[PDB]
């Protein structure tokens, strides 16, 4: 279904203030 | 949440508050996984030493909230519970093994910009994301310090810790149904969940499909945010079969 896609962020193509920290942890 | 920061509005739309009806009391955190099912920690519902052994009628949940204490007109929703399901092998006498419970809402809740479910992990997603050093996010309205309480929902990102490290950090017996997370003694960064955050979600954002998945449930710890120690979380994927069975049932 539609789980895990936030109306105010992913659905509007907006990044929240700290999610980049999670993405970057997949490298280091 | 200790050493975290304020959540942005709509940042964790699956966040749920668990309340005791009378006297009204914010008890724990929980998460929305569908329009009618909520996931939480079993010790929030059953822990005899703390005089906790609730039935559906004793509780209520509030969804869509941001402020811990202020009413949020046309945003927050209250729901009654139809049934509570605690894992049959939850071990509260020893180490909180299988600290997990499901709650079925009396009626489906309507989704909105502030209310939306989180995903449960599949095998592939768990294999890729639940690895040491990878960071997940924990949220809650629990204590700001070891002991006070936040005015709004708090959030903190924490790295998953290697099993042996988790094991050597505590005398309490850990099992495969748990994982631990937290920064190390050397790291400048800090942060931890704390009392009151139990039942809240440990989520991770998939870099493959951009969806948020719930990998853990805030379960236990010793103190909060102490260097050398780590917070423990119920391993959701590990108990996924039980979860599926309850929902299918
Ligand atoms: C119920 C939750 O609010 C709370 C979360 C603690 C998370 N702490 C950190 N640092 N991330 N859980 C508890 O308080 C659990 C419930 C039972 C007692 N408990 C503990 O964490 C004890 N401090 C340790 C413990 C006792 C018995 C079995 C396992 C752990
Ligand atoms: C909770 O209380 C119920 C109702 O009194 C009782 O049947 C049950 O044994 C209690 N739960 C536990 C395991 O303490």
């Amino acid at each position: 279904a539609d789980c895990g896609l936030r109306p105010l962020f992913e659905k509007k193509s907006l990044e929240d203030k700290t999610e980049r920290e999670l993405l970057e942890s997949y490298i280091d | 949440i200790v050493e975290g920061s304020d959540a942005e509005i709509g940042m964790s739309p699956w966040q749920v508050m668990l309340f005791r009806k009378s006297p009204q009391e914010l008890l724990c955190g929980a998460s929305l996984i569908s329009d009618r099912w909520v996931l939480t920690a079993a010790h929030c519902l059953l822990y005899p030493p703390w005089d906790k052994n609730f039935t559906e009628n004793d509780l209520l949940v509030r969804i869509g909230k941001h402020s811990r204490t202020r009413y949020e007109r046309n945003i927050e929703k209250i729901s009654m519970l139809e049934k509570i399901y605690i894992h049959p092998r939850y071990n509260w006498r020893e180490n909180l093994d299988r600290d997990i419970a499901l709650m079925k809402l009396k009626k489906p809740v309507a989704f909105s910009d502030y209310i939306h479910p989180v995903c449960l992990p599949d095998r592939e997603t768990a294999a890729s994301l639940l690895q040491a050093g990878y960071k997940g996010r924990v949220t809650g309205w629990g204590n700001l310090k070891e002991t006070g309480q936040p005015s709004v929902l708090q959030v903190v990102n924490l790295p998953i810790v290697e099993r042996p490290v988790c094991k050597d950090s505590t005398r309490i017996r850990i099992t495969d149904n748990m994982f631990c997370a937290g920064f190390k003694v050397n790291d400048t960064k800090r942060g931890d969940a704390c009392e009151g955050d139990s039942g809240g979600p440990f989520v991770m954002k998939s870099p493959f499909n951009n969806r948020w998945y719930q990998m853990g449930i805030v379960s236990w710890g010793e103190g909060c945010d102490r260097k050398g120690k780590y917070g423990f979380y119920t391993h959701v994927f590990r108990l996924k079969k039980w979860i599926q069975k309850v929902i299918d049932q």
